[PDB]
């Protein structure tokens, strides 16, 4: 789930 | 030091514009493709919103992921219900300020039944005259309302977070009515609304799974929505999801 994982780590 | 509700108020994402071009005419395929493309962007917003919820980041990162995938539709239908309630007292679906479906516009054969389903959510907001703060607390509770049967990896943090927002829902009730000793009826009515969201959303989830899988309808989904749905499809079909209900039905 590449995109969901990205959004949860971002920032 | 200001209140958790005031924080909830601040971190609420602004309504997105769809950019739907009404100069080309309405079709079932076009409308649904547009709604999904919008929903993808709304879910992105929702991830950023959840990350700002005090407590949420204490959860294990698989749990954060799971809750978001399990509840995204009810999150989105609830906000849709709210926007439609404020915009037109539930007479219209306000997907976006440039994408408003009125009675006349829902008359498309394949759209009609899904609109009736979304319309009942907002009619609950009308029937109960939900206040903004009540809506905000309920919405976080929705994020925390659907779980795997095998449970979560940080179950105890999860239980503590649920308690926090249940109390917070209590404070919303107080701000609205004052210190009435019938605030207990209201709490009751509001948890019953939350419970009824599983049923109301189930119909929307069926449409969504159906249109995602039966691609002969040509309905487009953005990558954000595709990732979640294709991940959730086999779980819901394997009957492996547990809805949390406040009252045994
Ligand atoms: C009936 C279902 C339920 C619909 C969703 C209901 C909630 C919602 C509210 C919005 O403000 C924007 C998009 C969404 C998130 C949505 F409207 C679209 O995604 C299209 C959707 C999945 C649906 O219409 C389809 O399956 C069409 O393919």
């Amino acid at each position: 789930n590449a995109l969901l994982r990205y959004l949860l780590d971002k920032d | 030091a200001p209140t958790l509700i005031s924080l909830l108020e601040v971190i609420e994402p602004e309504v997105l514009y769809s950019g739907y071009d009404s100069t080309l005419p309405d079709t079932s395929t076009r409308l649904m493709s547009t709604l999904n493309r919008l929903g993808g962007r709304q879910v992105v917003s929702a991830v950023k919103w959840a990350k700002a919820l005090p407590g949420f980041r204490n959860l294990h990162l698989d749990d954060q992921m799971t809750l978001l995938q399990y509840s995204w539709m009810s999150l989105m239908a609830f906000s849709l219900g709210w926007r439609s309630y404020k915009q037109s007292n539930g007479n219209m679906l306000c997907f976006a300020p440039d994408l408003v479906i009125n009675e006349e516009r829902m008359q498309l054969p394949y759209m009609y039944d899904q609109c009736q389903q979304m319309l009942k959510i907002s009619s609950e907001f009308v029937r109960l005259q939900v206040s903004y703060d009540e809506y905000l607390c309920m919405k976080v509770l929705l994020l925390l309302s659907t779980v795997p049967k095998d449970g979560l990896k940080s179950q105890a943090v999860f239980d503590e977070i649920r308690m926090t927002y249940i109390k917070e829902l209590g404070k919303a009730i107080v701000k609205r009515e004052g210190n009435s000793s019938q605030n207990w009826q209201r709490f009751y009515q509001l948890t019953k609304l939350l419970d009824s969201m599983h049923e109301m959303v189930g119909g929307l989830l069926q449409f969504c799974f159906y249109t995602f899988v039966n691609k002969s309808l040509s309905v487009e989904f953005p990558e954000m929505l595709a990732e979640i749905i294709s991940n959730q499809l086999p779980k819901f079909k394997a009957g492996s999801v547990k809805p949390l209900l406040f009252h045994q039905k």
